[PDB]
């Protein structure tokens, strides 16, 4: 039951395909964006880089986050997950598990490009996708609790925003100085495991809270 | 007993007047603002309540 | 023994739908919350499921409440509201096999066929009418093997012949031991003294 | 006892107007007896110059800011471990409140920030820091705002604050290590003088009893408003008629 | 009923006495993370500021893009709006000025916050205010004809979602470039006039086709 | 002659003909209820007699027209129920029933929600009222309307029965004067077979 809600879930996101571009694109359009609107000059993209790719990175997580908890509401199927015979967590854990692996696994598929597209080296490149990989689950485990707090609510705007992006400004500063850092050939490996830290720490504490507010939302 | 005696000369803050002085007025407002919008949210839903049972009972006598 | 209530007292939005009200179930009964409309036999029923917390008084399952009691609760039930409860994205043959067990044949284009929906297992769920999206979520009721039935509004967009469909399906639930709890408008036709009437006290 | 019978909201009504013009009245008093010492009968610092006192209107509001997200915590903390609105009502009631003390820190510090950077607003430790306070701040407003429901909206603004007081740490460390690497800033925050910190800590009393009258007469606000039919509102209503 | 489907939009969009300052606060959201990322230094600030603003104004286009038709949808209003005594064009002018109104005016609004937050001058802040009254109303005028199409096809393909955010191109593209020729202080009208132009393109002709592309998708 | 003549429709879906040639003109004044099955075309035949949907083949005539240029004169004398209230949810009865015409002043306000069964329970939104009366809110447009055409899908649905017998009496004084509602139900309706006239969908 575990394993059929991931694959349900995975499933459900495929059919939908249509959501699932917008992020991608904004992305593209971001990392497209910049350096052509500034300048091709190589000297300030090699610093300019690790920040608009993980804002990039932030706010396409950002749109694609809408879809995790506000279909299931008005479907009706939220109110039978919770009736399943295993605990509420694990059943969000398993639906922000197939929301990582439906759009934030895109976004390591195209970091190839993404890398190209600016310049970057091959030790540049490990670390922007090492860092994307770390990063991306603890974005969506700390944009689940603001998610399952605005279910029943109909505004599918800014307030997601305004309640997500404070909670993610820390691993937004720290993969960005893994990227800088990495930028100028020195080791990088504390940093790395400072986003470890801080995705062990989200998946210990995110789905915990989420269930929580979900039941808030429900009632 | 002030470092700056004279009257006039308090007013002129050490030549960093116009600084002091907004961070003072943009202080102060923010505050008076503060007090009279919810003290007046007092008043208006205390009357509102009031004017709504006025009403309430006008229509349980029609 | 089965579900049990204590003291139900639910007033919220600055009004009282109902105080005070403790009724039980026993084994093989058949209940219908009765009122108007606005009256409040939606939230009693969803606080009969634990969706919505009561204020006050308890709900008991094998006189345990229910916040710890919840896995067997869970196991031991199922509860159709006024939404429908699939996804609407699939089609209708994997939205039935998100439920227990179908399958394989011995459970599967069968539960779809008795329900009036033989020949669209593999359509999705919008090309079909409001009324067959509900039978789909009914069609799940004849493929559980839960023992305790709670439905709001099951007779909602449904022929005059689902209705008999239905019906003989839930009163065969009756015989062997099951409890079930519907919300409905539309009169049954089943004799009084079958079906008991725990009425929503003011 | 009287922790009991202070959930029944006519009897806290009745407490919190007791509570309000005292409380008020010694806020008023210790702050105008603080602001009068400092600005007036008082040195100033010998590198910063006669904006040195901006150090007053800066300092209390901003750690009280902080201080009164702790309060929040605090509130929100066992207005969901013993499932109590009594105390879920406090988030909403102290939330503008701590909007407004960082706002006004934010803007002292900008301002007091402008003898030396040049600019009004540069990126420097500390503002980021109060700013991202008054994210956390706007977002419990935007929260409670935004539901229909009181109970509801109550229950979800308490777990925001719970997230965003276990997220805060996180926050003040990470900007402080911006800070440490990315260039960096003067110490404009809390230079002191041996002569000069005594109103400091008169004002900091100060901004504490008047975030109390604050929020206890917004607790009054809000008691109110939750409740619309209940008859304790039309007794209160008749001795007023 | 034109003025009263805005005025309907309006109390839809914002819902209490206070509730006008969450897109304020959302682009002070934007506007902060982006520093807080590729630097402290208002020099690249005022290099890269074109791509902040428009980012974050491409961004709360497309937040509240959805809502401008998928909400209509599920709840079943959109069926009554289009069988109102009025033409559909000016029902969805109204819909999407009414959009307009909740992201551009915060957008004309904030403009001098963030000219000064980010480092620019005056000619580089009526350069944004003026580029930004000429181009948000184009934003939302050229992506409402991909949620219109989108939110009413079952089918649908990721190809649907090519006719929303990559025909964001043009106007991102000549707007950058516009702020960024601003930035030095080098004449801007060239770029404004073509702004205005594709403004008045996009109000002839985005209700005329949106209309059509709503009629189909409902069906 | 009937102003409303649906002209041979045809309506394939998936290899099936919901219905192929049906023909009929409604003469003022009357009471047609489209009946069928659970998976006939009773709802793809209002929604396009309301010109929603195009027809495959066939089409609808009002008043001597067809339904692509008097368009204007056709949604002014039509009024349109469907299984979605379309009631935007968040605001209260009060404005929802405000932004459809008259409402406002009590000569037409705070009466027509009252006549529905919903006194006391216009200032309040409509995310906390109930199914029924969140429809009963939509329905309640019958008694401020002044439209000739009536098309309900489903307007007895969750409903108790004193609003169905309040919603037949007030759809019985419509269909006294110069009006045509087509309604589908499943329940039979409490009135006499001698004033309703039923169109069955044929095969
Ligand atoms: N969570 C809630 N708790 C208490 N009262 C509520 C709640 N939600 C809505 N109400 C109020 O109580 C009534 C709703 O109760 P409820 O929706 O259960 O009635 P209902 O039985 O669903 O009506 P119907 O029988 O037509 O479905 C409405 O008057 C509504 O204002
Ligand atoms: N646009 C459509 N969407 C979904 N299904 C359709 C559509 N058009 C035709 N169909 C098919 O035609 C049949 C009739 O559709 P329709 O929705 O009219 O039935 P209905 O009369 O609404 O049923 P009910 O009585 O449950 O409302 C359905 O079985 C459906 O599969
Ligand atoms: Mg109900
Ligand atoms: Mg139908």
């Amino acid at each position: 039951m575990f394993w059929r809600i991931f694959r349900l879930e995975l499933r459900v996101a495929f059919r939908h395909s249509a959501e699932i571009a917008n992020p991608l694109w904004f992305f593209l359009i971001v990392i497209t964006l910049f350096p052509l609107s500034i300048g091709p000059e190589p000297q300030l993209l090699a610093r300019i880089a690790p920040g608009i790719i993980w804002v990039a990175a932030l706010l396409s997580s950002l749109l694609a986050l809408e879809r995790l908890f506000r279909d299931d509401l008005q479907d009706g199927s939220l109110e039978q997950l919770m009736l399943l015979p295993l605990p509420l967590p694990a059943v969000v854990l398993a639906k922000v598990m197939a929301h990582w692996m439906v759009t934030g696994l895109p976004l390591l598929i195209l970091s190839p490009l993404v890398a190209m597209l600016l310049g970057m080296d091959v030790y540049g490149w490990q670390v922007m996708a090492l860092t994307l990989l770390l990063g991306t689950p603890t974005l969506g485990f700390l944009g689940a609790p603001g998610v399952a707090l605005t279910v029943g609510l109909k505004r599918g705007g800014v307030l997601l925003s305004i309640l997500v992006l404070p909670l993610t400004i820390p691993l937004l500063i720290f993969a960005t100085a893994a990227m800088d850092a990495a930028s100028m050939h020195l080791p990088v490996d504390g940093y790395l495991a400072i986003l470890g830290a801080l995705l062990a720490g989200t998946a210990t504490l995110s789905p915990f809270a989420t269930a929580a507010a979900l039941r808030i939302s429900i009632q | 007993t002030p470092a700056f005696a004279s009257w006039n000369e308090f007013f002129a803050m050490g030549g960093y007047a116009f600084f002091v002085w907004l961070a003072v007025v943009m202080t102060v407002i923010p505050l008076v603002v503060l007090v009279v919008h919810s003290v007046m949210q007092h008043r208006a839903i205390l009357r509102g309540v009031a004017q709504q049972r006025a009403r309430e009972a006008r229509l349980r006598a029609a | 023994g089965m579900l049990e209530a204590r003291e139900l007292l639910c007033e919220r939005d600055e009004r009282t739908l109902f105080s005070g009200l403790s009724f039980t179930l026993n084994a093989g009964e058949w209940v219908q919350i009765t009122g108007s409309n606005g009256a409040g036999k939606t939230t009693l029923l969803r606080l009969l499921t634990g969706l919505s917390r009561p204020d006050a008084g308890e709900v008991l399952w094998q006189g345990q409440p229910l916040h710890q009691v919840r896995d067997s609760y869970h196991q031991n039930l199922l509860w159709i509201g006024h939404q429908p409860g699939i996804k609407t994205r699939l089609t209708a043959l994997e939205n039935l096999h998100f439920y227990h067990r179908d399958g394989d044949t011995a459970q599967c284009l069968e539960a779809l066929a008795q329900a009036g929906l033989a020949g669209f297992e593999d359509i999705p769920v919008n090309q079909l009418s409001a009324g067959q999206q509900r039978r789909v979520a009914l069609a799940r009721l004849w493929l559980t093997r839960a023992t305790l039935w709670i439905l709001d509004q099951p007779f909602t967009a449904i022929d005059v012949n689902g209705v008999d469909r239905l019906t003989q399906r839930m009163a065969q639930h009756t015989e062997q031991g099951g409890i079930v709890i519907l919300t409905t408008h539309q009169p049954l036709n089943v004799a009084e003294s079958k079906i008991r009437r725990i009425s929503l006290t003011q | 006892k009287t922790l009991h019978q202070l959930a029944i909201p006519p009897r806290l009504y009745q407490i919190c107007g007791w509570f309000i013009p005292w409380l008020a009245i010694a806020s008023v008093v210790v702050l105008t007896v603080g602001w009068i010492w400092g600005f007036g009968f008082a040195p100033a610092d010998y590198q910063q110059g006669n904006s040195y006192r901006i150090i007053y209107l800066h300092v209390p509001a901003a750690i009280w800011s902080m201080g009164i997200y702790a309060s929040m915590a605090v509130a929100a903390f066992i207005g969901l471990v013993w499932q109590m609105k009594m105390a879920n009502l406090a988030v909403a009631a102290m939330a503008p409140i701590g909007a407004v003390f960082t706002f006004i820190a934010l803007v002292t510090g900008s301002a007091w920030g402008k003898p030396m950077w040049g600019t009004w607003w540069v990126w420097d430790a500390r503002l980021t820091s109060e700013l991202v306070l008054l994210f956390l701040y706007v977002g419990v407003i935007a929260l409670w705002h935004a539901f229909d429901d009181r109970r509801l909206a109550g229950r979800a603004a308490g777990i925001l604050v719970l997230i965003g007081v276990v997220n805060l740490p996180i926050i003040h460390y990470s900007v402080e290590w911006w800070n440490t690497l990315h260039q960096g800033s003067t110490r404009m925050q809390q230079s002191i003088d041996p002569a000069m910190r005594s109103p400091l800590r008169w004002s900091i009393f100060g901004f504490l009893l008047l975030s109390a009258t604050l929020t206890l007469m917004r607790m009054r606000n809000l008691i109110l408003l939750m409740e619309k039919r209940r008859p304790w509102v039309s007794e209160l209503i008749l001795k007023r008629g």
